[PDB]
């Protein structure tokens, strides 16, 4: 299972959540940023590490960072 | 002479291969008229060959068993035996023109970095400023050594670094 | 902190414009951990030319 | 006309013409002064 | 799963042959093997060297035997 | 400068905004507190809706042509190019 | 709002049947089913390839992987503004008709959503891997 | 209602945008910040679909583009004629086409390129052209270089006209979409007029100009001795002298007594033996037949009157039971996607050019052409390459369409739809068959060489060993050999000697002979087949899964060209139909290189040489060396390598020069082929540190190429090096040995 992490620079513009094709992300209340919104990954075991989140985070260092881990059938995106 | 290298102004293989060249020439030549453009061209070619060879012999080139010119690389040796005209002056002219071009390049570069449209001057060029810096670029070495004595050439320790340095 | 439009040198190591200078667009007066808003002229490998910063990560230069 | 002048001040055409100029310089050089080896 | 690479169950848990491939690829990166301790790893490389030497001596002795057998 | 009539949840507030200043920046300099987060044209936090007049938001990246054709604007990267009227706090109406 | 259930007796939309269909994995491990009610009857495209026509109201389709249904949700939600609800099913017959199942949709902040996996810090504040050394497995510094 | 629909002064004329890079596109118009800006700017300059969305404006753009293309071609042909008129020995070679080498390019007396102005005969000093302009012009009967002068002049004029045409039709008056869409009108127009008229006018020129002058040529009269063509047109006296049918003029034609005109419409078949060219009577008969055909053809479809046909109607009519909607809606499709018509025409045209080269070497039409073995080989390889590239471009633009213009909503259950359905089974069967082909056809040669090195040639597959005789091809050959007896009673000779028969000799050189087919040729044919099947495989996969896949269900969303979708779920490297056609380029080059090798060797061994018996160039060695790859490499390559590897000091020395240079560049491509743009940008960052260290950074941010762009650069350089190496080798070898 890959690893994904959120950092305080999250401006909550959700593009990550907007980019995850697997809904491995979501937005929650927060108070660190003006958006009062923090990105959140409750379904990491579904992330195939396609990182489109990382592509989407406009944050200087990506408010979010993916780390590929072990391999499950869902991690590999196998439908067979 | 040096390293047992005899001058081809003295060497035998030199004149040998020269004559061989001229022989091949006359051989290709013997298949025409005289006034024929090919004929006259081959004759001019023979002329050029012999002239280049006389020049090479006059140059005092050490040319070994092949009779072919080999060059020497030592300031002291070339000076002591009259062989600076092969490496020394060529290298000096090269370095002159090269430093000239690099210096004027940096000159235009600084001039245009002192602009509000760096990209646009990088694409479209200031013709007259270019010509001006070209005319002025001769004094590039004196200018550079001046700026060195002032230490104004190089950038200080503020350029971007990598995180692990 | 610094003034809007003013020029500051960036010191945040992980920043594209690290060891470089930027222009303070503004600074927030709320409790944001990074109130300094600083534009840039060259774009990053992401193409962005402006980033948020705390007060220390920059210096008026 | 000014549009034309700008089009000529565009970059690749300038690179072009400068290169053409230099190359013709050196070709004529070799024409009138064939076979250079030393000096 | 399979005892695939006992020294790395994480690899032993791949339901593809890549399990096999990486179990090979990492058979000797003990610094990454599971639960490895320092002195243990030291003795590991010790026996590794031992087998290395044994390999060399076998090579040489076989050469010499075969030449003595079938050479001129 | 251009007169920007901001139609806000507090009422209308007409501010002056130079041609070289982003709508959001001018609003803040005038003491208003409009929504924002990224300030880079890459989200919807600062969305408004232009009712009349024109803006230049050419560096924005988040909106599509149909959204802009209906007047939506990312105020953090939008310059006025005429006197204009802009309803603020429009993010919800974009969704 | 409350978690819905699944109704296996839903008229599936109109499609001629493709070859990009389900496999052993469906009968073996699991497979997902998607639930949505269309306002009208209309043709649409199959994520696994093919043109299909949805029926008015209750329409149902099943798939193995999650990304199929997710892309399909994107297509309908952005092209027809439907709010489908798709589940997770296993050969046991147990459903979990869950893939964005969470009251509303995650693209908006919502009360109750507790943050997870969120390093309440910067990213540059991580420690050198020399310290994660001699752990029970390969562990990244950012793991902590 | 078909008519003319145009728009006046649509586009203005100013050098304003000329000063504006990227103006055509949205983003590029913003100007460069990093270096890829220029690259993409160039890349998208002619993507008019990317430019905008107006079908009509895009049509006008491509219309003017074609205009300019034609103008370029005019320029080139005219310059060719110009240099033929001014720097050639064509009149000398007219006096003697048997011992003067066609040469039209002379170089300048400079540092040493002058040595290349070798001796080609007639006191001429230049370079032997392998184009065959000489035989072309002789067949057309051009005599005075003044004629070529006039020709080049008129070509200049034509090019200027075409370019003005493009300008006018783009900026002054640009037609309208419906006008562009009056498709049946365009078909009738072209089909009848263009082809029929061109062929018929060529036949008239033939009859009244070339056949008389070429007749006198083969009669042996001096070239500068024949009367002028227009003088011939004036004096029907001499035309009746040559053929008395002309004494009666044209009234016999108006009395349907064609039999009398047989003097110039023959059906001999075969070549003129004293010339090696086809029988010009037969050529004119061919062309007039083609003319009548296309003329009657051009009146098929309705345009503005009740009679005609409807493409749409007939296509809808044609539907079968197993097929559902049959051929419905395709009318709509073709009326709408430029890339569709494009890819169609490209595939067709590549196939054509291939067939062209085939028949051309099969039955050479030009005077003494067959003797010019080099010209034969050269034009053949040329057109083969051109055709293959046209094929792959077809595949490219087809996939392009399928990405861009595709829409399911209009194609419900059509041929396309069921294809999309059962594509998996299709491609599966294709994989299996290609694998079988490769296995068998390759292992044949390999087992041969294996038994060879094993000293068991008894167990090889040779025409002497275990045989595979193409009984089919040989039976068909004899079939064509015997056809004229009954299946063609009015025939005199078979169209080709390779059907069987005798040998034709012009000047000792082997002009043409019947060719047999051995197990070697069996094997090489099967090789070719397997390779082509691989190529069609990769192309078909690319096009079928361009929009989606069980791996990527949304592939249509990533644009046509795109690097990958990450390393996630294993790694998405090289997953575009763009990448697929890339691979196809590779496999195609492989295929055609093999084919030209086969052609060259078999020619040299069993066809070409000099008559006395046949002094075959390689003495038919191919027959027994081709079964084994060792024989291949040594006896073909290693042997014929001498010419190129000792060509130095000769006028042909440049052949070995470019040989080594092509080696060089072909290897140069491989750094791209293997490297990584990430690594590259890392190096970029290092070097920009180095520069800024001296305040010498460039404004435009230096950037490593896109993955795609690196792929493209590499593949271009690779194919360039390979083709050039082979080209040089062939040229030197044949100029030396032929
Ligand atoms: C790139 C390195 C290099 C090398 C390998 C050589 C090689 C040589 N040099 Mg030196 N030399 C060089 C660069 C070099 N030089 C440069 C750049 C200069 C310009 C200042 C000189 C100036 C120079 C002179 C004026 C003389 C030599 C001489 C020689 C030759 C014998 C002395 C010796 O071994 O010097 C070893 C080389 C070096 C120590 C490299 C550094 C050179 C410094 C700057 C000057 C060296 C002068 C040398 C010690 C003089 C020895 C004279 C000898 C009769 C005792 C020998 C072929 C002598 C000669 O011609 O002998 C036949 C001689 O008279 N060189
Ligand atoms: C010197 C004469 C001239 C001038 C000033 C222009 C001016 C223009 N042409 Mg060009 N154009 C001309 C001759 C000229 N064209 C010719 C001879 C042709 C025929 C091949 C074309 C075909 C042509 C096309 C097809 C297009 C332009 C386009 C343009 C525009 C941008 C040019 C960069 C501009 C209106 C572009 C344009 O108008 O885009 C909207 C465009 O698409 N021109
Ligand atoms: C399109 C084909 C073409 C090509 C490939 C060449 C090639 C060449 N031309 Mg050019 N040339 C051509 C057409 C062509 N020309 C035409 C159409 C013109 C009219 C502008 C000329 C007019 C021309 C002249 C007047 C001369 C050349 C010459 C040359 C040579 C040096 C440049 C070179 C072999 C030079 C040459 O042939 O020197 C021997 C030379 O003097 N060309
Ligand atoms: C680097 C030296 C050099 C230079 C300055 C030139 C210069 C020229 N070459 Mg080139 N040429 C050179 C080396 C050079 N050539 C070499 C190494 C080759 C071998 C590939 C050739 C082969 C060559 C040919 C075959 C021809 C030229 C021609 C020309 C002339 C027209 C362009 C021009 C004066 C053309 C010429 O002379 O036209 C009349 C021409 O036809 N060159
Ligand atoms: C397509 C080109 C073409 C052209 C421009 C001409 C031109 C001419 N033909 Mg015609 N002609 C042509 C094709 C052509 N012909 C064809 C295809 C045939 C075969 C049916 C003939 C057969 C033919 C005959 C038999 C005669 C002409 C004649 C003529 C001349 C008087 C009219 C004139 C020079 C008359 C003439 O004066 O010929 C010299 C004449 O008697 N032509
Ligand atoms: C032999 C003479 C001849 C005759 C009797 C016809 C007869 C006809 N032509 Mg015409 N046509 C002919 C030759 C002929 N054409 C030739 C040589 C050309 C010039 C290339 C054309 C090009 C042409 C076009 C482009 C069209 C016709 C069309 C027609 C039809 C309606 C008018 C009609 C049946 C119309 C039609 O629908 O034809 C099928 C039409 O649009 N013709
Ligand atoms: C008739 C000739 C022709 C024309 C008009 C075009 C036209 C185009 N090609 Mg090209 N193309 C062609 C032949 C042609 N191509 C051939 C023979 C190949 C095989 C090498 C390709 C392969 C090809 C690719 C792979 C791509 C283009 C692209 C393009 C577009 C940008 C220029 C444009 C639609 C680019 C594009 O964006 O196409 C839509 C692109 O990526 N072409
Ligand atoms: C796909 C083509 C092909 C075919 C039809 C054959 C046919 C044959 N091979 Mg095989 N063979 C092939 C490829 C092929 N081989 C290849 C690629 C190699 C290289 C490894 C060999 C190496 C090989 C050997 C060494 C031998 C055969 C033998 C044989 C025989 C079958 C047992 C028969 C003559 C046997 C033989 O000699 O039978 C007479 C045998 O001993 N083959
Ligand atoms: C498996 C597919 C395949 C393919 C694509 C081809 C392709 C071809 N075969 Mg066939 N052929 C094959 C396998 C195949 N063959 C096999 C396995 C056999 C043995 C039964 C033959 C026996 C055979 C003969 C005897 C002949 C061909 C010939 C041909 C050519 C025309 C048909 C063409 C190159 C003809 C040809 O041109 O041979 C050189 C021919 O005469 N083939
Ligand atoms: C070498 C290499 C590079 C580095 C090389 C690059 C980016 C090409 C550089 C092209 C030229 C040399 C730079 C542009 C020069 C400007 C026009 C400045 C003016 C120069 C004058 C001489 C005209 C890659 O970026 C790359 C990326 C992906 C796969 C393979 C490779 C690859 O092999
Ligand atoms: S790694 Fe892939 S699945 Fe995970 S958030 Fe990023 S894009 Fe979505
Ligand atoms: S990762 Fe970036 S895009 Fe996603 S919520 Fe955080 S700041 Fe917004
Ligand atoms: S605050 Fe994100 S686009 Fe304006």
């Amino acid at each position: 299972a890959h690893i994904v992490k959120i950092y305080d620079t999250c401006i909550g513009c959700t593009q990550c959540v907007r980019a995850c094709p697997l809904d491995v992300l979501e937005m929650v209340p927060w108070d660190g940023c003006k958006a009062s919104q923090m990105a959140s990954a409750p379904r990491t075991e579904d992330c195939v590490g396609c990182k489109r989140c990382e592509t989407a985070c406009p944050t200087d260092f990506l408010s979010v960072r993916v780390y590929l881990g072990s391999e499950s059938t869902r991690s590999m995106g196998l439908s067979y | 002479d040096i390293a047992g290298l005899t001058p081809c102004s003295e060497s035998k293989a030199y004149a040998k291969l020269e004559k061989k060249e001229l022989k091949t020439l006359e051989k290709r030549l013997k298949q025409y008229e005289a006034d024929s453009a090919p004929a006259v061209a081959l004759k001019a070619t023979m002329e050029r060959t012999k002239a280049r060879f006389a020049n090479y012999a006059k140059a005092g080139l050490l040319c070994g068993n092949d009779g072919l010119p080999h060059l020497i690389a030592d300031p002291g040796l070339a000076l002591k035996y009259g062989h600076a005209g092969e490496v020394f002056i060529p290298t000096f002219g090269f370095l002159y023109v090269a430093g000239y071009i690099g210096y004027v390049g940096r000159q235009y570069l600084i001039a245009v970095k002192g602009e509000a449209k760096p990209t646009d001057k990088e694409i479209i060029i200031d013709v007259p400023l270019a010509t001006k810096l070209a005319w002025q670029g001769a004094g590039w070495p004196l200018a550079a050594v001046q700026e060195l004595q002032r230490g104004t050439l190089l950038e200080k320790e503020e350029n971007i670094t990598v995180s692990p340095r | 902190g610094p003034k809007r439009g003013s020029l500051v040198k960036i010191l945040r190591p992980e920043s594209y414009w690290f060891n470089q200078v930027g222009k303070v667009v503004s600074v927030d007066q709320s409790g944001v951990r990074y109130p300094v808003v600083v534009r840039f002229e060259n774009q990053n490998y992401a193409g962005v030319t402006t980033n948020n910063y705390a007060l220390d990560e920059v210096v008026a230069a | 006309m000014k549009d034309f002048t700008t089009y000529l001040s565009t970059a690749p055409v300038i690179a072009t013409i400068w290169f053409t100029f230099t190359a013709g310089l050196l070709i004529e050089i070799n024409r009138y002064f064939p076979d250079p080896l030393v000096f | 799963t399979k005892l695939f690479p006992k020294f790395s169950q994480g690899l032993a848990q791949d339901p593809t042959t890549r399990r096999i491939w990486y179990g090979l690829a990492m058979a000797h990166d003990f610094e990454s093997h599971d639960g490895m301790t320092e002195e243990n790893l030291y003795q590991k490389i010790f026996a590794s060297h031992f087998g290395q030497l044994s390999i060399i001596f076998l090579w040489t002795s076989g050469n010499l035997f075969h030449v003595a057998w079938q050479g001129n | 400068a251009y007169k920007v009539t901001l139609k806000t949840p507090s009422g209308d507030k007409t501010i002056e905004c130079p041609a070289d200043t982003y709508i959001l920046d001018a609003a803040e300099e005038a003491g208003l507190d409009l929504p924002y987060s990224c300030r880079a044209g890459a989200c919807s936090s600062c969305a408004g809706k232009v009712a009349a007049g024109t803006v230049d938001q050419s560096d924005q990246s988040f909106l599509d042509d149909a959204q802009m054709g209906n007047g939506f604007v990312l105020t953090c990267v939008a310059y006025p190019t005429s006197d204009c009227t802009i309803q603020t706090h429009q993010e919800e109406a974009l969704y | 709002w409350t978690v819905p259930t699944l109704n296996p007796d839903t008229p599936s939309p109109i499609f001629g049947g493709s070859t990009g269909g389900l496999l052993r994995k469906a009968q073996t491990e699991e497979f997902y089913v998607i639930t949505w009610e269309a306002k009208k009857e209309q043709i649409f495209e199959m994520p696994t390839g093919g043109a299909a026509i949805m029926r008015q109201g209750p329409n149902l389709l099943k798939f193995g992987k999650k990304e199929q249904c997710l892309a399909l949700t994107t297509q309908l939600r952005n092209k027809f503004k439907l709010t489908p609800c798709f589940y997770r099913v296993f050969p046991d017959g147990k459903v979990q008709y869950l893939h964005p199942a969470d009251g509303v949709y995650p693209e908006k902040v919502n009360a109750g959503r507790v943050g997870a996996n969120q390093n309440m810090r910067r990213i540059g504040q991580n420690v050198n891997p020399i310290k994660v050394k001699f752990s029970g497995r390969m562990m990244s510094p950012a793991e902590i | 209602k078909v008519k003319i629909a145009v728009d006046r002064n649509p586009v203005e004329t100013s050098f304003e945008k000329w000063a504006k890079p990227g103006h055509f596109s949205r983003t590029l118009s913003k100007g460069p910040n990093t270096t890829t800006w220029i690259w993409n700017l160039h890349a998208d300059a002619h993507d008019f679909d990317s430019h905008t969305s107006d079908l009509e404006e895009i049509s006008r753009k491509v219309f003017s583009a074609h205009f300019g293309q034609l103008g370029i071609i005019f320029i080139w042909l005219s310059g060719m004629y110009f240099h033929g008129a001014r720097f050639s020995n064509y009149e000398a070679w007219l006096s003697d086409p048997t011992h003067i080498k066609p040469s039209a390019q002379v170089v300048w007396p400079i540092v040493g390129q002058e040595i290349l102005n070798g001796d080609v005969g007639g006191g001429f000093q230049g370079i032997q052209i392998t184009s065959g302009f000489f035989q072309l012009w002789r067949a057309s009967g051009i005599t005075s270089e003044l004629q070529l002068y006039t020709t080049a002049i008129g070509g200049l004029v034509m090019a200027a006209a075409m370019f003005f045409a493009g300008w006018f039709h783009y900026h002054k008056a640009a037609p309208k979409l419906e006008w562009f869409q009056n498709v049946e009108s365009m078909l009738n127009h072209h089909l009848g007029g263009l082809l029929g008229l061109g062929s018929l006018a060529w036949a008239g020129h033939q009859i009244h100009v070339s056949l008389p002058v070429n007749k006198l040529l083969d009669a042996g009269v001096d070239p500068k001795e024949i009367p002028l063509p227009h003088d011939l047109l004036l004096n029907r006296a001499i035309m009746a002298d040559l053929y008395p049918s002309f004494a009666k003029g044209i009234a016999p034609f108006f009395t349907l007594n064609w039999s009398e005109y047989s003097d110039f419409l023959t059906f001999k078949g075969g070549l003129n033996p004293v010339t090696g060219g086809l029988w010009l009577s037969d050529t004119a008969h061919h062309h007039v037949a083609i003319a009548v055909l296309f003329l009657v053809a051009g009146h098929m479809y309705r345009t503005n009157w009740g009679i005609g046909h409807s493409m749409k109607e007939i296509l809808e009519a044609h539907r079968g039971p197993f097929t559902g909607e049959g051929h419905v809606g395709l009318y709509e499709i073709l009326t709408t996607s430029w890339h569709a018509q494009l890819a169609i025409n490209l595939a067709l045209f590549g196939s054509l050019s291939i067939i062209v080269a085939h028949h051309m070497y099969a039955m050479p039409p030009y005077p003494y052409l067959a003797t010019d073995y080099g010209t034969q080989l050269s034009l053949f390889t040329h057109h083969t390459w051109i055709g293959g590239f046209c094929i792959v471009g077809a595949g490219a633009h087809a996939a392009i369409f399928m990405v861009r213009d595709y829409d399911p909503t209009n194609n419900y259950n059509n041929l396309l739809d069921r294809v999309i359905r059962h594509r998996d089974a299709i491609i599966s069967h294709l994989n299996w068959v290609c694998i079988f082909l490769g296995f068998h056809s390759f292992g044949l040669y390999i087992h041969n060489d294996t038994m060879s090195a094993l000293g068991r040639p008894q167990d090889m597959f040779s025409d002497t060993a275990i045989q595979l005789q193409p009984v089919f091809a040989q039976w068909i050959q004899n079939t064509h050999f015997l056809a004229p007896q009954l299946t063609a009673p009015n025939a005199l000779a078979a169209t080709s000697l390779t059907w069987g028969g005798d040998l034709v000799a012009v000047g000792g050189k082997v002009a043409m002979m019947p060719i047999s087919l051995g197990t070697s040729d069996f094997m090489v044919h099967h090789i070719h087949a397997f390779t082509i099947h691989v190529t069609v495989l990769i192309l078909l996969k690319g096009v079928l899964f361009a929009r989606s896949s069980r791996l990527i269900p949304d592939k249509a969303n990533l644009g046509f060209r795109f690097p990958c979708d990450g390393p996630g779920r294993g790694g998405t490297c090289q997953v575009s139909a763009w990448d697929h056609v890339f691979l196809g380029l590779f496999w195609m080059y492989n295929s055609l290189s093999i084919v030209i090798f086969h052609f060259s060797w078999k020619m040299q061994s069993d066809v070409w040489g000099t008559v006395t018996g046949v002094s075959h160039i390689t003495g038919g060695n191919f027959a027994q060396s081709a079964n084994t790859i060792n024989g291949w490499l040594r006896d073909f390559l290693w042997a014929q390598s001498s010419q190129v590897i000792q060509s130095y000091g000769s006028a042909l020395s440049a052949y070995g020069l470019i040989f080594l240079g092509a080696h060089f560049v072909w290897a140069f491509s491989l750094m791209f082929l293997f490297s990584g743009r990430g690594y590259w940008q890392e190096l970029i960052e290092s070097i920009v540190w180095a520069h800024n260290k001296l305040k010498v950074a460039p404004a435009i941010q230096p950037r490593a190429l896109s993955i795609t762009q690196g792929r493209a650069v590499g593949v271009a350089h690779y194919l360039l090096g390979g083709i050039a190496t082979t080209w040089s080798f062939f040229l030197a070898r044949i100029i030396s040995v032929g």
